[PDB]
């Protein structure tokens, strides 16, 4: 939820609304103040904000902030990091 | 020559502590790890020799049989100077060379009069293990009345065996040298036969 | 052990962080309108440098 | 001359000033997938823009529509649109049908902006004028040699735009005439695109060893195709070599130092990576010349192995693995037995790079690690579509066997070239003993139907590669005339036929003044003519009009009409 | 979670890669940034543009690691190596730890880091034959290594201290060093009463 | 006598390799290769962001190259040909073919955004526009080299009847006037090992470079390899030429008392602070086609005394006053300099006075430490000469320190003395 | 060019075993070489205006130059220069000037306001009376001074 067992069975409800209070407390640490940085935001250094990626799978269009940008199957993509990061949190990309 | 072994030795020290890939010097890196877990024991590809000098895999090529004591001798000194400190026999073992050749195997059918002495790739099915036999790295000797003591170091790279000193060496005997089987270093050894 | 919490010295790093990136908002907006644009990728990148320390430090905290 | 060749750098500069955004993507690349020469100038824009940090997406195309289908999926804002190599000769306006008043931006003095700008380098040599000229927005690199001499048909195309009486209208008729000539004309390559590529990076000057290495497998690529093109193109390439060797001579080679040498090559596949044996064993040339495909080929190669007195089971063994004692006196050796048996013309200079201790490889060899990737990396029009996603996929692949790192990716295309050799040599002799070519003094026939390895086969460069070998192997039959090369494969997933068009090639080493003259694929045209009229529902979306993919059913009044035919 | 427990334990190497990264360096310039008296400035709160505004092709400039590097991957920047860098230093350094098998050289602790960027991208700058300098700063760090070892038998509940331990090796032996010397704590600890 | 080869600055010889500079500059180095037929030229650019790299072809093989931030120039002496190429090449080149007697040699060939420079062995001077026309032909001694700026330009003549001479030409935008004519030269020329012997063939006269600094004034580079400064060369005869480098003994310095002939240095251009200035681990006297990174080098006066700092080293030992010594000169040279670059043009790019300011400072310090060293000799007549030679009312103040500190009280009342006259 | 030193009014050793250094106005210097030191006499023309002294010289200065403010004795090959006021109410102070490799000094010089050295190479050294290098100039080798 902050980079972004799906399924609940393996937990019981207590926890289940602990878990779904705890992701809206989060979600409040990003709220307001601090909404600069990502909370959740990656833990690695950054490497190179420009950075090359083969799209995973076809998706069509996604809008970025300025460039547009369609997930053709299998296309490189030279840009900034911001974008291919949120989109690798999706997978949609990879091979860095 | 013996001078010219030397440099020869010296080239394969070189060849070792100067072969790198990506800045890595895989030999080096396989070396502490055999200091670490304490396995005198070190793999090499010829293919990565001949990359970096046809010339010394030519010469192991012509005569294998006593081109590996050099090697082992090489890799012997190599461990000395890396995993020791600088100014501070059988205080390290030798360390023996592993090969991976990747060329063509003859058939173990068909093997020609030739190719006597010569290194050769092949596969087979064991049919049998023999137990471990020792073998004498290092052997204890004195001269019986001379009382003369001495080192010897045989290496099982010829033919058979080197037969007992003979005379005194500094009569003794056509051979004083009487083997005290304390000191004498030795390492064990196993046969096999190939289906 | 945590450590006190130096508010004053986050708080003006706060207000740094904002600045630049109004800053770089304008730098932004006034190309969609120098001919090298590193200077404004460099300011971007050290803003994402101090951006994933601030992220360590609190994600630590 | 839409851009002349020193306007090269100007028009570059003028679409770096059109994508001068680094927070907005401008550029879109689209390549023809299959083509190692497209691959090598794909590189060379990913190295340029990655030095000019511009935002850019690389996408890789098989087939026309295709390309259309991408452009309505293409956002407009993209100012910059790439094409190597693929449809120069065809009116890609007209395929794109696109309208420039709806492109234009201030027309108004007149200036044409638009907010999707096309810039086309086309290797094919017919290079429609109307495709050059009609649109701006088409934007057409030119390598002048053909523009040139294209002057008295630009100037009669340029009539043609004016005029639209007696006199007139027969000097319209003439100007049509002139189209017709330089129409109905086989499409070939006089220029590997790697080389203008590279002309254009001097002009920047941003030139390195690995673009001029780049540029060395491109025109290597070339070569079996247009061998004289290459030739031609050899001395510029050994010059600029000289221009970036490095000033330390013969030193001793340690793992951080990289080297090119320029020094003679032999035309065996692999030979350096491959056995001696084997390596004339599946040389395509070495075959025809000693017709290997009979067993009096393999009972002549025993013949010469020995008049070189090279041990047998010493050639069947690898050439790595070959004491160098021998390998340095190799070349003397076949200078001494090859011309006694005539063969050699296959001793030449090459371009072979090493870098550290991996290896010194061929350019040669590089080229076709490159192919055999590209070839086997990885309802039935959707089956076909799946199929063009693995050739992507395997487009990928090959471009990523060009980064140094993935030398385990190079051996492995290695391998891949080594067993398409050996398959396409199992083939060729298998048809050559059963003399499945069934020729119709029209052009030599040959059709696949039965036989393992279709699958393959029906991938386009196998079957180019099969088409090569076997064109080789006519031509070097000399009492046979050169006659057009027609293959027909099928596929039993798609039950229909694959057909490829060859024109007939001189074998190499032929530096006669007819074998000087090029030869034009008269198979296109007729497949053009064919799809006019009584159409046998052929696919030619391929970026290749030579391969054309037909009902099985249908290919045999394909070949009624292709008797009919007189174009061919 | 909040934070790995990897890496809470220990800055992971691309955390010191970030703090070199850090780091100010002396470069050479292919840019004159000076305008004439006869644009945009970098305008960096980290680090002072002024410089940044000043620099001018082939002249001496320091500058912060990272936008040196950012800047050596375009063609518009020219790296400066190190005076401890020099083969000479290196050498010198070599026979000192040679001849102090006790002790450590005073290197600059960040320079494990620092060889490994420059021979990613910084071979070209170098004067010095780069795989000499790669086989020297290997043996050095074999020679380190050693001496940890000789450190090891010599391992204390009371007080460890290293003089000259690169920042690097100090950072992945942390763990393991922690951990036995906090249990030889806590087992003194639960002898005494 | 004399071989006359042609000179360009900081060429290097064609040696072994195939591959050679022709020029080095601080805007550009300029190397070929001959292709087995014709000599590959490639015009390689310090600040990419000024010039892009354009690499060609000449059949000529043209001896010498020159280039400056307009154009470039290709000259073959004995051919007589010239070519030119407008840096920004927006212009077409154009090449001509200047003419010459049998046998003639054109020594050096020099670019201005004004004038085109020619100069032959013979010593026929020929001034060209940038377009090709030719100014005038003019007959002048024969020129070791040349030396062009924007509008400055420097000539030096050498005749072994007339010895070393040498003229400085302000020709600006029109009106071209010289500030020295054929001056004498003070250089030495090269003793009459193999390596400056090639050199010699190559450049006989044995210097290794000649430019304009940062400021655009003169430097003479030679075999002695101790650059020599211009001081005041806008005052025609307030100008000399002034010792500016001991390279010799700046890498006794470096060296540390083992002397290596492997050094050798060519410096592209000098900044007014410092010598930038690329050097080599070789034999060679020039440099190699892999391009080494330049070094800059501190400029020094050769003052130092090496028996002095032998002593001292018994990584080089020196003394803070021998090293306050040097300093202090220094400080007062480049003051007169800037200031008088102040004067004639003003500041180049502003920071000029207060980096002046900051020399100022210096010089003070520098002066109250020779007060401190005079204070040590306990002599009244050097610690009144310091006190003449500061130039600040709080520098007086601390020599008054300095002197009450070595306890003398006529000093200190001297410094007052000097404090009132100073006031007005 | 051999390139000797010279002093103005000197006169060469030669056979004699005493020669002049230099005969000047204000005096005329008289001296003679021991075989170990150089015994220097140091003679003036008005010995009212400056007494007459005479001092052994171990150093043996090559050249000597002599003006009423002081008396200078140089020696060329060593490079130390060796100055003594004729009042002598100042000391007699003594510096060493900076050598190139074979460098020697050809000419000495003296004045109140400065002191110049004239050298083999061309150098020329602008001097107080008191030693401190005001300047220092090269030029083409100073012969005369
Ligand atoms: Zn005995």
């Amino acid at each position: 939820n902050g980079l972004d067992q799906q399924d609940t069975n393996n937990l019981s409800h207590q926890e289940q609304e602990y878990l779904k209070e705890y992701c809206d407390l989060i979600t409040d640490l990003k709220s307001g103040d601090l909404v600069d940085i990502d909370l959740s935001g990656s833990l690695v250094p950054p490497s190179d904000v420009f950075i090359d990626v083969r799209v995973l799978k076809d998706a069509g269009e996604i809008q970025t902030e300025y460039g547009v940008f369609n997930l053709i199957k299998d296309s490189q993509f030279f840009v900034r990091q911001s974008d291919v990061e949120r989109l690798i949190q999706q997978g949609y990309l990879q091979k860095i | 020559n013996d001078d010219d072994n030397t440099e020869i030795i010296k080239s394969f020290k070189n060849f070792i502590l100067e072969f790198r890939l990506d800045s890595q010097f895989i030999y080096r890196d396989q070396l502490r790890n055999n200091i670490l877990v304490k396995n005198y024991s070190l793999t090499v590809n010829m293919e990565h020799l001949i990359g970096y000098n046809e010339d010394i895999y030519k010469k192991l090529s012509d005569e294998p049989s006593d081109i590996i004591p050099l090697f082992e001798t090489a890799i012997t000194q190599v461990a000395k100077r890396i995993s020791i400190l600088s100014r501070a026999l059988n205080s390290l073992p030798t360390f023996q060379l592993i090969l991976n050749s990747n060329a063509n195997q003859i058939p173990l059918r068909d093997l020609d009069s030739e190719h006597v002495s010569k290194i050769v790739r092949l596969s087979g099915i064991i049919i049998s293990t023999s137990v471990l036999s020792s073998r004498a790295t290092y052997l204890s000797i004195m001269c019986r009345n001379c009382r003369h003591t001495t080192s010897i170091t045989i290496n099982n790279f010829n033919s058979n065996t080197v037969s007992l000193p003979r005379s005194c060496l500094s009569n003794c005997g056509p051979d004083p040298y009487i083997i005290i089987h304390e000191s004498s270093k030795f390492i064990d050894q196993q046969f096999l036969k190939l289906q | 052990e945590l450590l006190p919490y130096p508010h004053q010295l986050m708080k003006r790093l706060l207000n740094r962080i904002s600045m630049q990136s109004q800053l770089i908002e304008n730098i932004s907006m006034g190309f969609l309108d120098n001919e090298s644009k590193l200077p404004l990728l460099c300011m971007e990148t050290e803003l994402e440098r101090l951006k994933f320390v601030i992220r360590s430090y609190i994600r630590c905290r | 001359m839409y851009y002349g060749i020193s306007q090269f750098s100007e028009a570059y500069n003028k679409i770096l000033r059109n994508s001068s955004s680094h927070s907005s993507c401008q550029l879109v690349i689209f390549v023809s997938c299959l083509n190692i020469d497209a691959l090598c100038a794909t590189k060379m824009l990913s190295l340029l823009f990655k030095k000019q940090l511009v935002q850019s997406q690389i996408v890789p195309i098989f087939g026309y529509s295709e390309l259309r289908r991408h452009y309505s999926q293409l956002d407009d804002n993209i100012n910059s649109l790439l094409l190597v190599g693929f449809g120069g000769v065809i009116d890609l306006e007209a395929f794109l049908e696109i309208d420039p008043q709806e492109y234009v931006i201030d027309t108004d003095s007149g200036e044409q902006s638009f907010r999707r700008d096309i810039y086309v380098l086309d290797a094919h040599r017919p290079w429609n004028l109307d495709n050059i000229f009609g649109s701006q927005i088409i934007q057409c690199f030119d390598d002048g040699t053909v523009d040139d001499t294209l002057g008295e048909q630009k100037e009669a195309y340029y009539k043609l735009l004016e005029l639209d009486r007696k006199q007139r209208k027969k000097q319209i008729h003439e100007y049509e005439g002139v189209l017709e000539e330089y129409y109905s004309q086989g499409t070939t390559v006089v220029n590997s695109i790697s080389a203008q590529i590279y002309s254009l990076l001097s002009a920047i000057g941003e030139t390195n060893l690995s673009n001029l290495w780049l540029n060395i497998l491109g025109t290597t690529s070339l070569d079996i195709a247009y061998a004289q093109v290459y030739n031609r193109l050899y001395p510029l390439l050994q010059d600029e070599v000289k221009r970036l060797t490095p000033s330390s001579r013969n030193s001793v080679k340690t793992p951080d130092t990289l080297t090119l040498n320029i020094q003679p090559d032999y035309y065996l596949f692999l030979l350096r990576h491959s056995s001696l044996y084997d390596s004339f064993y599946y040389s395509n040339y070495v075959n025809a010349k000693l017709s290997l495909w009979n067993e009096n080929g393999k009972k002549r190669l025993h013949k010469m192995f020995a008049r070189m007195g090279i041990p047998l089971s010493t050639a069947q063994e690898t050439w790595l693995y070959m004491d160098h004692s021998i390998k340095r006196e190799l070349g003397i050796i076949f200078d001494k037995n090859l011309d006694r048996y005539g063969l050699q013309d296959i001793i030449r200079d090459g371009f072979v790079r090493t870098l550290g201790y991996r290896g010194s490889i061929s350019a040669s060899e590089f080229v076709e690690a490159l192919t055999a990737l590209l070839e086997v990396g990885n309802n039935s029009a959707q089956k076909l579509t799946n199929l063009r996603k693995r050739w992507v996929s395997n487009f990928w692949l090959s471009w990523d066997a060009l980064d140094d790192r993935k030398v385990e990716l190079l051996n492995r295309g290695i391998q891949l070239a080594q067993d398409l050799q050996r398959a396409i040599f199992n083939t060729g002799v298998a048809i050559l003993e059963k003399k499945l070519i069934k020729h119709l003094r029209i052009y030599r026939l040959c059709v696949l139907q039965d036989g393992p390895d279709l699958d393959l086969y029906r991938n386009p460069l196998t079957l180019l590669r099969l088409g090569n070998w076997l064109i080789e192997c006519c031509a070097e039959s000399e009492d046979k005339q050169l006659l057009p090369m027609v293959l027909a494969s099928i596929d039993e997933n798609t039950d229909t036929y694959l057909v490829a068009g060859l024109t007939p090639r001189y074998p190499r080493g032929l530096d006669t003044i007819h074998t000087k003259k090029p030869i034009l694929n008269n198979f296109s045209m007729a497949f053009q003519q064919i799809t006019a009229e009584t159409d046998a529902k052929v696919r030619i979306d391929n970026f290749e009009s030579s391969i054309i993919e037909i009902r099985r059913e249908d290919l045999s009044p394909f070949l009624e009409k292709l008797t009919l035919s007189g174009l061919l | 979670m909040s934070l790995p427990a990897h890496l809470q334990q220990t800055f992971s190497p691309e955390e010191i890669q970030f703090i070199v990264e850090n780091e100010p360096i002396k470069i050479f310039p292919r840019i004159t940034t000076r305008q004439k008296i006869r644009h945009t400035r970098w305008q960096l709160i980290t680090t002072d543009d002024k410089a940044l505004n000043n620099m001018v092709a082939m002249r001496s400039t320091e500058v912060v690691l990272w936008i040196a590097l950012l800047l050596k991957q375009q063609s518009k920047c020219s790296i400066v190596a190190p005076q401890w860098l020099t083969t000479k230093e290196l050498d010198r350094k070599i026979q000192y730890e040679k001849t102090h098998p006790d002790r450590f050289s005073e290197l600059p602790w960040n320079w494990l880091v620092l060889a490994r960027i420059l021979f990613n991208k910084a071979k070209d700058d170098f004067h010095d034959p780069i795989h000499e300098l790669r086989g020297k700063i290997q043996d050095l760090r074999e020679i380190r290594q050693i001496k940890v070892l000789k450190g090891l038998k010599y391992l204390n509940e009371s007080h460890l201290q290293l003089d000259n331990l690169s920042l690097l090796e100090i950072n992945e032996l942390r763990p393991f060093i922690t951990e036995i010397m906090d249990k030889l704590r806590e087992i003194h600890t639960a002898s005494l009463t | 006598k004399f071989r006359y080869m042609p000179f360009s600055p900081a060429g290097t010889p064609f040696g072994f390799t195939d591959r050679r500079y022709l020029t080095m500059n601080e805007v550009g180095y300029v190397s070929t290769v001959k292709n087995s037929e014709q000599y590959s030229i490639t015009v390689s650019f310090f600040d990419v962001g000024r010039f892009r790299e354009y690499h060609f072809e000449d059949l000529f093989g043209y001896d010498l190259c020159f280039l400056n931030e307009k154009g470039t120039l290709f000259g073959q002496s004995k051919t007589g040909q010239i070519q030119y190429r407008p840096h920004d090449s927006i212009h077409s080149n154009w090449t001509k073919i200047i003419p010459l007697q049998a046998g003639e040699r054109i020594t050096s060939v020099a670019a201005t955004p004004v004038r085109v420079i020619v100069g032959t062995s013979l010593g026929y001077f020929r001034s060209f526009n940038q377009f090709g026309v030719p100014f005038a032909v003019e007959k002048t001694s024969p020129i070791v080299a040349l030396t062009a700026q924007n509008y400055r330009v420097f000539s030096v003549h050498y005749s072994q009847f007339h010895g070393l001479s040498y003229s400085l030409s302000e020709l600006g935008t029109s009106s071209k006037r010289y500030y020295k004519r054929e001056c004498p030269l003070p250089m030495s020329l090269p003793n009459i090992k193999d390596a400056n012997l090639d050199y010699y063939n190559f450049n006989p006269m044995g210097i290794k470079s000649l430019f304009f600094s940062s400021y655009g004034d003169p430097c003479i580079f030679g075999s002695d390899n101790t650059l020599l400064l211009l001081s005041k060369w806008r005052s025609p005869e307030e100008s000399k030429w002034l010792p500016i480098l001991d390279s010799n003994m700046e890498i006794w310095k470096m060296s540390g008392g083992k002397e290596t002939t492997d050094i050798h240095v060519w410096p592209l251009a000098l900044a007014y602070d410092t010598l930038n200035c690329i050097l080599v681990k070789g034999k060679h006297i020039w440099p190699e086609f892999p391009l080494p990174l330049p070094s800059e080098m501190e400029i020094r006066m050769p003052v130092f005394v090496k028996s002095k700092l032998l002593e001292e080293n018994k990584e080089i030992q020196i003394p803070v006053s021998m090293a306050a010594e040097e300093e202090y000169l220094r400080s007062k040279v480049l003051s007169e300099l800037l200031t008088d670059t102040l004067e004639n043009d003003g500041e180049m790019y502003g920071n000029e006075n207060e980096v002046l300011a900051a020399l100022n400072g210096a010089y003070d310090k520098a002066l109250l430490r020779l007060f401190a060293s005079a204070c040590s000799d306990q002599n009244v007549e050097k610690a009144l000469s310091l006190a003449h030679e500061l130039k600040q009312d709080r520098a007086l103040t601390a020599a008054v320190k300095i002197s009450e500190r070595a306890e003398l009280p006529s000093l200190v009342k001297k410094i007052n003395n000097i404090r009132e006259a100073r006031y007005e």
